[PDB]
């Protein structure tokens, strides 16, 4: 009945050292029943880097759109759109839906190629956007999310700290929620090279 | 009170001339002369305040134009044309950018949407093509400095320098000899006024002479502190002491 | 030759319909004038009543826009009116949306964009008037804003308006050349009044009775038209020194 | 000559050409009398057939059980004048409880024609009418322009040869107002009329149409062997 | 040339010749006439007997808008109608938005718009009638004259049509004699009087008198047409005069 | 959330905490409720987030727009009048709850704005969750012609007090003060009360912790180019 | 809108923007058809002033309607699109509330009624383009040929052509096509077809396209060579 | 009314012809010449421009040479501005397409539908046609690559090599002379550059006066590369061929 929760799944994405992280579970349901486990919820254009969790059918569509309008923005500007303007092309997209919004948790990841800042924001599904130094989590498990960040998470951890931290958050997040888990995914974003990694975790 | 003129009144004649476009330059060759040159570190914009009457008050009557806070616009031609495309441009700015994406357009893409509105005025229903051609200076983060001249039919081209109304095929000529590729700001600005010297015939002063740069960013003229970010307007009209300073050393 | 009917270029990139909406604005053959005090904006115009049967005290080409605003209009009436009329809904719509009385020079803008549109559009004439706006703006003082056919404005140190305005121009621009400064140096809107009066009489070469005027006033906080008595007490004044 | 391309110039002697245009319809039309007393009033039409096997077009048409009217010029715009007063009739029929004013029905169709001469894209309707009807203020006869002018007649004729008829009429005047409660006298007074508009031809049983409206009478249309009578 | 074959073209002049050839069709209508008295106004127009088949009394020309403004015109009949027609439904949404009744110098303007909007595209024909108008408000009596263009005065007296110079100058003895004013049931009998004057421009035919009359003493500040007794006294005052 | 803003000599001051909540949940620790109208307006926002940033971002862009045409600086009463016709004409449904202030040429104003459209003048207002806790030290403690420097210490206390007894809000202290005659100053963690005290222990994991399925490098790159 | 009525009357009882249309088609390549007595046979002139073609990517001249009719034409190539994609489209919506397909009548009697639809409405001009329209009704093996034009009349014809020089080509199947005996099999009726086009293309075979339908929605479209093989076969039996 | 000044763009010459193409192509044919050649392993598109100044600011103008999508590019001649609007629309049909099916627009789609468009202008709306002729030049994996031309009728061909604008009569009887089917694109750059050569009305061709651009399927791992050609990039290619 609430759409937010009748697919299931989760987005985190976490800044460290000149590098951004972000992952998401590979759960699709409808409800109780798991229907796929390669329901990739990252997406990318260009090099900035989008999650998206909620009702999996505008999880797709806003892919699509987003794939769409930065594909213009990239034929008339002459250059790939970066986080920061794109985070705002998320958020006036989703408010324009204001009265009939997409059902979702959008996750923005990715580093600045002029200034090389790496840069993480979240939004609510009508676009408010949190702009977080730390984390932005998203999804049926983000209680358990924001639980395992909070204590887990440091600053300005390498790249390979990172990895360990995000997939931990996710996993024992993904573990105490039943519309979470099946597989997962974690994206290590770097100026100009990007690592994807599966993890191994219990599928119930 | 219908609108019955749902037809193009711009159409092509036999010889393949488009007669409205070529009769709006004609306009625009009777127009003052007005210039561009852009340096390294900045983008001049320069014109003749024709006045009128002397009970004028040719202050009031701007004829270069902030379009964003870094991109600026002076024409020549018909006046009331230019002004309403400043109107336009302005809100064309807001409402197919801004509020898309949280910052102001890039140059190209702003002198892309007047030209739209321009070349639409050159096709549509029940129109005369706007009788000016703009010159638009602007800066923004990933393209620079750059300068645009916009004609009647919109049309489009980047120049390093130029001019356009009365006197531009000797303003041209003028500006080839000038320019190059080292010019600093200060430079362009005693050119731009060395050029329009030639092309006015009576007084020569801050007063009669308009004049504005892209240039650094103006965190005294934002209004506010507070946000590292918003260093304030790149767009700055001198004043007209300031002109007047540099023609002494002219 | 269709280049002449409608609001088109001509091949010397003139449009001829614009041009001919000027020499409508002097078919009523009556001059106008603006000037501006230190507290006051102070417009005059020529008042003819050629018939013995009109209503005198409803002929006036004096306009009431807004509280702060008045217009006075060269040309044919119905014209006059059309722009009256809109520059009034103009201002009271502006107060209403923005929350503050419309400025002068807003005004003459919107009035002049609007004029712009009849010289692009075809199925639109222009307007056969020019529209002066005067005030006293709370921000930028006394204020003479004037608009024409062609969509054209600019504010004036002060104006003139109709078939003999080169001559009211040029005894203007004449006395402002002596005494260098932008407006009469006068406390009283009476005295500017007294002073418009007098270089209208000097630059046309003809004596005023008190139904010859039409006078109106802008100060602060309000605009408002003289009574022919008001007017009588204003050339009383003048013949006396 | 350059004024007359359509219904929205005026020529510089201030004249519609295109209205008297349509006005020239009419009078290239067949003839049609109208006619009334205190208490009914009449109207005759000669119709036209296009030739011997054809059928005569029908000039007169109701427009309520106390009003109608006769045609002549072009008759498709009579039908779209016709069904407009039918709509009207009916409009105050239903809403108000109230039969149409012959006056006010008069009005209503100038105002609609007025609309066509005005506006352009538009043309005036080529035809004129001739309205008789009984209300609350006894007997009534218009006679319609597509100029838009409406005029309340005691008699008139429209068509071809009209005037032969109209001043008859202008003679018969205190004859015929005078003939209250008497049907057939008032339809004759019409039938001697509108013989006065007749060249080479005659009334014969299918070339003539009457129609009638009074106090205790609907407006009824009579042809055929119903007008043999007055023959 | 070309510039009289289109409405809203300015001829080199600075004229808008469709407006002026519309005048010609006013001037050739039949005269009508307006007095300004003490306390209201009144109405008068020459009515042409083309025929004895004509109803007396049945052809009204003059027309109520609300009920307290008078209107008669002069030129093209319909495009008169047309305009009291708008006239009625300015004065009806007035009156539904703010309750009192449409002042006259109001109700003037909003036929003077009307008019004059009819002069600013091709798509439209000017108005072929000037409209003598006017009525009793609560600043009193007003008398207007509205022309093909959209101009519109006040007026002590008003005429139009083709008797208007012979009526124009029968007005302005009335002014210079009574410059203190003329009452409403003298204005009735004045306004007889000069429609048979400037009834020797249109001598070839017989006519027919109507008058009407706002007064805030004589009518209660009503529109109210002069009838029976009152009209015949008018009648005999003007036959008098003529002879 | 807990907004206020008061006015003092010659000035007005904002004051907002910086806590966003979801539920019972922080997603924001440091957000800013301050928003740009004109370079002297400004406008704190509690209600719905989204709509409280939305409505502000698109007046500010007409104020911008409005100023541009009439060549004027933009005064507060034209944002009050927009934000005010557009929350009226949504009927509440733009949960946005306002209090707007700023310096202009008709001088310094303080006004409040609700989700419906009313509007209020005052010389002290809070607004959101804590406005209760922040109106009880307004309350007690403002008084008239306060300085720069009292009215500083009055808006960063009644924002306090919101802080720490209203769970809706917490973390930092933002303000903004426009003075007459001089710049806006926006001082964005103006107070910063609520640092995290130092973890007890690093939950950095040793390296290879994490089970790992796959890899595969990600093609970020437009065209890899012969 | 623009409402302006093109279309319309002149003093001799003549539309001339349709009788013009008429001119854009006699303009337009010579196109032909020919029914068999099991199949019929669409002909088309491709000009060779265009040589550098790409004849994989171009618009051919014959398009299939649905998989049993097709549509060649002469005129405006543009113009020709638009009937073409109105058409397709009926097909489609006759198969879905129908649940049959077009015949081949129904079809032509639509395109038809669209041309026709052109010349009396406001705002437009009619279609400069006349059509050839072949195929086999569902589940029957009697072939159909339709011409269509710019007036909106439509026709069945044994054998027709159209476009320029069609004069000459009518010329020849007028003499040449019997109606008691037609084109018995598919290679006599080709050979008719190339052999009335051979009197107008004045060159080899690159100039000559050919499109056989048969019954049951055997659409087939001849290469080069198997034309050119037609077009020696017929010349070397005239050599006598 | 408003009739009398309506020029009619909609309609037939008496000999069956639509005055306003026939008269935009006349205008076309003034326009910089532009060439188009297909290889067995490429597109080649060459432009003239028209405007020679030298103080016309080069690497930042377009004037000829457009991208479409990651796969189709366009050059033009005609009225610049004409171009973008039409050009922004099959942007748009490309994107569209992308979202709907999720797959690259194929070029003949794209093509049509801007060629219909033009072709509504001719038909209805009493407006002026649009003064363009495109070259298209496109990859996708049904045909591979493809050429076509538009213009303001909106009909459209397929080609080998073509060229619009000026002196095409000129220009495509020097490629029919020397153009063949296994050409490759080294060789096709040469074919367009010469022909450029010859039939330029100026007196020497330069690098300042074109824009060049290649579509190459010999991008890294059998992926399809656009190349829009750089100032210094037509310069280089200019001494290659040996026309400088
Ligand atoms: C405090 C408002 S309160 C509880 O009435 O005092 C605060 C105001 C605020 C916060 C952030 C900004 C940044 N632009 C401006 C103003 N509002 C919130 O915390 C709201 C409180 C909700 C409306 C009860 N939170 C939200 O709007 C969040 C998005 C935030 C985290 C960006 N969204 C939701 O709570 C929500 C719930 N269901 C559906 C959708 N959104
Ligand atoms: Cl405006
Ligand atoms: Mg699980
Ligand atoms: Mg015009």
């Amino acid at each position: 009945s609430d759409p937010s929760s009748i697919n299931g799944g989760i987005v985190v994405a976490m800044t460290g050292k000149d590098c951004v992280a972000i992952a998401c579970d590979l759960r699709l349901g409808s409800q109780s029943l798991g229907v796929s486990n390669k329901f990739e919820k990252i997406f990318h254009y260009g090099h900035v880097f989008l999650g998206i969790t909620g009702l999996a059918t505008d999880v797709t569509t806003l892919n699509e759109m987003f794939r769409y309008k930065t594909n213009l923005y990239k034929l008339k500007e002459e250059r790939a759109i970066e986080p920061e303007t794109f985070t705002q092309l998320v958020s006036s997209s989703l408010y324009e839906r204001r009265f009939g919004p997409y059902f979702v948790g959008p996750v923005v990841a990715g580093i600045n190629s002029k200034s090389g800042k790496p840069f993480i924001a979240g939004f609510d599904l009508i676009g408010c956007i949190d702009e977080a130094k730390d984390f932005i989590v998203s999804g049926t498990a983000s209680d358990q999310l924001f639980g395992m960040c909070e204590s887990l998470y440091e600053p300005n951890l390498e790249p390979e700290d990172l990895f360990e931290t995000i997939s931990q958050a996710l996993l024992n997040a993904a573990d105490r929620d039943a519309l979470s888990g099946w597989g997962a995914v974690v994206y290590i974003i770097k100026k100009d090279e990007v690592v994807k990694r599966y993890l191994k975790m219990r599928q119930d | 009170m219908t609108d019955r003129y749902s037809f193009s009144l711009t159409t092509f004649s036999p010889s393949g001339k488009l007669g409205q476009i070529d009769y709006a330059l004609t306009a625009v060759k009777q127009g003052v002369t007005s210039l561009g040159i852009k340096a390294t570190n900045g983008v001049v914009i320069a014109t003749e305040k024709k006045s009128s009457s002397p009970l004028a008050m040719s202050e009031t009557l701007s004829k270069v134009s902030l379009l964003t806070p870094d991109i600026g616009a002076v024409y020549s031609g018909m006046g009331p044309d230019y002004r309403v495309l400043v109107d336009k441009s302005r809100k064309v700015a807001h409402t197919s950018y801004k509020r898309i994406y949280g910052e102001y357009p890039p140059t190209k893409l702003l002198v892309s949407e007047v030209a739209k509105i321009m070349q639409e005025a050159t096709q549509s229903g029940g129109v005369r093509p706007f009788g000016v051609s703009l010159l638009i200076a602007g800066h923004d983060e990933f393209n620079g400095f750059s300068l645009y001249q916009v004609d009647p039919s919109g049309s489009y081209f980047p120049w390093k320098a130029t001019a356009i109304g009365k006197g531009s095929v000797a303003a041209k000529t003028f500006l080839e000899k000038r320019w190059n590729d080292e010019l600093e700001l200060e430079d362009a600005i005693h050119i731009a006024l060395l050029t329009l010297k030639e092309s006015v015939e009576g007084e020569f002063n801050g007063d009669t002479i308009e004049l504005a740069i892209i240039g650094d960013e103006n965190p005294d003229l934002l209004g506010y502190t507070g946000i590292p970010t918003d260093k304030g307007p790149r767009f700055r009209k001198l004043t007209s002491q300031e002109i007047n300073d540099r023609l002494e050393a002219l | 030759g269709y280049d002449r009917h409608i609001t088109i270029f001509s091949p010397e990139g003139r449009l001829y319909q614009v041009e001919y909406a000027f020499k409508a604005t002097n078919q009523t053959n009556i001059n106008s004038l603006a000037v501006r005090g230190k507290d006051c904006t102070v417009v005059i115009s020529q008042k003819k009543v050629p018939d013995k049967l009109l209503d005198p005290t409803t002929v006036s080409y004096i306009f009431c826009i807004s509280r702060t605003i008045g217009m006075v209009v060269n040309g044919p009436i119905p014209d006059a009116r059309n722009a009256a009329l809109r520059a009034k809904a103009e201002a009271a719509e502006f107060r209403y949306k923005y929350g503050y009385d419309m400025p002068c020079d807003v005004l003459a803008k919107r009035m002049a964009n609007l004029s712009q549109i009849y010289t692009q559009r075809a199925y639109m004439r222009p307007l056969g008037v020019i529209l002066t706006f005067v005030s006293v703006d709370e921000e930028l003082g006394p204020s003479i804003y004037k608009t024409d056919p062609a969509g054209y404005y600019v504010g004036y140190k002060a104006t003139a308006t109709g078939p003999k305005q080169q001559e009211i121009t040029t005894n203007l621009e004449n006395h402002f050349k002596k005494s260098k400064i932008d407006h009469i140096n006068e406390e009283s809107w009476e005295k500017v009044v007294e002073f418009a009066i007098t270089h209208m009489i000097d630059a046309l070469g003809t004596e005023f009775s008190k139904n010859d005027l039409e006078v109106g006033v802008a100060t602060k906080d309000k605009f408002f038209t003289l009574s022919a008595e008001n007017i009588e007490e204003r050339l009383v004044a003048i013949a006396e020194q | 000559n350059n004024y007359d391309g359509d219904t929205v110039t005026f020529s510089p002697t201030g004249r519609l050409f295109q209205v008297e245009y349509a006005l020239e319809a009419i009078k290239q039309g067949s003839v049609t009398v109208g006619l009334r007393s205190n208490t009914h009033a009449v109207l005759v039409a000669l119709k036209r057939n296009a030739d011997e096997l054809s059928s005569y077009q029908k000039k007169i048409i109701k427009c309520d059980e106390h009003m109608g009217l006769s045609l002549a010029g072009l008759a498709p715009d009579a039908r779209v004048l016709s069904n407009y007063l039918r709509q009207q009739c009916n409009y105050s029929s239903l809403v108000f409880n109230r039969k149409l004013a012959v006056e006010r029905a008069g009005h209503l169709l100038c105002d609609k024609a007025q609309k066509n001469t005005q506006s352009y894209g538009g043309r005036p309707y080529g035809v004129g009418l001739l309205i008789i009807g009984y209300d609350k203020s006894g007997a009534h006869l218009l006679e319609f322009q597509p100029s838009g002018n409406v005029t309340e007649l005691y008699g008139t004729a429209i068509g071809a040869r009209s005037q032969g008829a109209k001043t008859y009429l202008e003679r018969t005047l205190d004859t015929f107002i005078k003939i209250d409660g008497n049907p057939d006298e008032l339809i004759k007074a019409g039938v001697e009329a509108i013989s006065q508009s007749l060249r080479d031809e005659s009334l014969t049983v299918d070339n003539l149409s009457i129609a009638i409206v009074g106090k205790d009478t609907p407006f009824t249309i009579y042809d055929g062997e119903a007008v043999a009578k007055y023959i | 040339t070309g510039y009289d074959l289109s409405n809203s073209v300015f001829s080199p002049d600075g004229r808008n010749f469709q407006v002026e050839y519309a005048v010609k069709a006013v001037e050739n209508g039949t005269t009508s006439i307006g007095i300004k008295c003490n306390d209201g106004v009144v109405f008068a127009v020459e009515k042409l007997i083309t025929s004895k088949l004509l109803v007396p009394q049945k052809n009204v020309k003059i027309q109520v808008v609300d009920r307290h403004i008078g209107c008669v015109y002069s030129g093209l009949i319909p495009d008169g109608r047309h305009l009291v027609n708008r006239g009625r439904e300015e004065a009806a949404s007035f009156k539904k938005l703010y309750k009192t009744p449409i002042p006259i110098p109001a109700f003037a303007d909003r036929l003077g718009q009307y008019v004059q909007a009819h002069t600013l595209y091709n798509s439209v024909r000017p108005f072929g009638v000037s409209t003598i108008f006017g009525g009793v408000d609560k600043n009193g009596a007003h008398l207007y004259m509205l022309e093909p263009s959209g101009s519109y005065w006040g007026y002590k007296g008003a005429a139009t049509g083709k008797g208007r110079q012979s009526a124009k100058a029968e007005l302005e003895k009335l002014v210079d004699h009574h410059p203190e004013g003329l009452s409403a049931r003298e204005a009735v009998k004045q306004a007889a009087k000069i429609i048979y004057l400037a009834h020797e421009d249109n001598k070839e035919k017989d006519f027919e008198l109507e008058i009407s009359w706002c007064s805030l003493s004589e009518t209660n500040g009503l529109h109210k047409f002069v009838k029976g007794d009152l009209l015949q006294e008018a009648i005999d005052f003007a036959q008098k005069e003529i002879n | 959330t807990t907004i206020a803003g008061l006015v003092f000599q010659d000035g007005v001051i904002l004051g907002a905490d910086t806590r966003a909540t979801n539920d019972s949940v922080v997603a924001d620790k440091s957000c800013e409720k301050i928003h740009f109208i004109a370079p002297k307006i400004y406008c704190c926002g509690a209600g719905v987030a989204a709509d409280a940033e939305a409505v502000t971002q698109l007046i500010g862009s007409n104020i911008e727009l409005h100023s541009l045409y009439t060549s004027r600086e933009p005064r507060v009463v034209s944002a009050l009048q927009m934000l005010k016709q557009h929350l009226f004409k949504y009927q509440g449904h733009i949960g946005a709850y306002l209090i707007v202030a700023g310096v202009d040429p008709t001088g310094s104003h303080l006004f409040s704005i609700h989700a419906h459209g009313s509007t209020d003048v005052g010389y002290y207002l809070s607004l959101g969750s804590g406005s209760l806790a922040a109106m009880a030290v307004l309350e007690s403690h403002w008084k008239q012609d306060l300085t720069k420097e009292e009215a500083i210490k009055l808006a960063s206390d009644a924002i306090q007090a919101g802080i720490w007894n209203d769970l809706g809000s917490g973390s930092n202290v933002d303000v903004c003060v426009m003075e007459i005659g001089k710049d806006a100053e926006y001082l964005r963690n103006y107070l910063t009360p609520n640092v995290r005290e130092e973890k007890q222990k690093s939950y950095k994991f040793p390296r290879g912790t994490t089970a790992v399925l796959k890899e595969s490098i990600v093609n970020i790159c437009d065209i890899q180019e012969e | 809108g623009y409402d302006r009525a093109l279309s319309i009357f002149s003093p001799d009882g003549h539309i001339f923007q349709v009788e013009y249309a008429l001119e854009a088609v006699k303009r337009g390549t010579c196109a032909v058809g020919v029914k068999g007595k099991n199949c019929v046979v669409l002909g088309c002139e491709r000009r060779s002033t265009l040589k550098l073609q790409d004849t994989r990517i171009t618009p051919s001249k014959v398009s299939k309607i649905d998989s049993h009719v097709v549509l060649s034409f002469s005129g405006l190539n543009a113009d020709s699109r638009i009937l073409i994609e109105k058409a397709r489209v009926e097909a489609q919506s006759h198969r879905l509330t129908l649940e049959d397909p077009v015949t081949v009548e129904y079809l032509t009697r639509y395109v038809a009624g669209v041309q026709q639809r052109y010349t009396q409405s406001g705002g437009v001009r009619p279609f400069g383009v006349s059509t050839l329209i072949a195929g086999f009704d569902p589940r029957d093996d009697e072939p159909k040929l339709y011409q269509t034009e710019p007036s909106g009349i439509y026709s069945s014809w044994s054998a027709q052509t159209i476009g320029r020089n069609s004069k000459t080509v009518r010329e020849f199947l007028e003499k040449n096509y019997d109606r008691k005996e037609p084109p018995a099999t598919v290679e006599e009726c080709v050979k008719l077809t190339v052999r009335s086009l051979l009197e107008v293309v004045q060159t080899g075979a690159k100039n000559i396209e050919i499109t056989v339908v048969k019954p049951d929605s055997d659409i087939v479209a001849l290469s080069s060579e198997e034309i050119n093989q037609y077009v020696t076969q017929i010349e070397q039996e005239k050599q006598e | 009314g408003s009739r009398r000044y309506d020029s009619r763009t909609t309609i037939f010459s008496p000999e069956g012809r639509l005055y306003q193409v026939e008269y935009a192509l006349e205008s076309i044919s003034h326009a910089g010449t532009a060439i188009g050649i297909m290889a067995s392993d490429g597109i080649v598109l060459a432009a003239e421009r028209k405007v020679t100044s030298t103080l016309l600011e080069q690497d930042t103008s377009t004037e000829k040479l457009y991208k479409l999508n990651d796969k189709i590019a366009v050059a033009v001649a005609g009225l610049t501005a004409d171009a973008e609007i039409l050009i922004n629309t099959a942007r748009i049909h490309a994107q569209n397409y992308l979202k709907t099916y999720n797959e690259d627009i194929p070029v003949e789609i794209l093509v049509r539908r801007l060629s219909d468009i033009k072709q509504g202008y001719t038909q209805h709306g009493g407006l002026r046609p649009f003064g363009v002729s495109f070259i298209y030049a496109g990859y996708d994996d049904r045909y591979g690559y493809q050429l076509y031309t538009s213009n303001p009728s909106g009909n459209y061909t397929g080609w080998k090599a073509i060229s619009v604008g000026a002196n095409t009569s000129a220009a495509q009887t020097l490629l029919q002379m020397d153009y063949k089917d296994d050409m490759k694109v080294d060789d096709a750059i040469e074919l367009a550059l010469k022909t450029l050569s010859k039939t330029t009305d100026s007196s020497a061709l330069t690098y300042d006066r074109l824009e060049f651009a290649t579509i190459r399927k010999g991008a890294n791992d059998g992926e399809v590369y656009q190349k829009i050609f750089k100032p210094q990039e037509i310069k280089d290619i200019l001494v290659k061929t040996g026309i400088t």
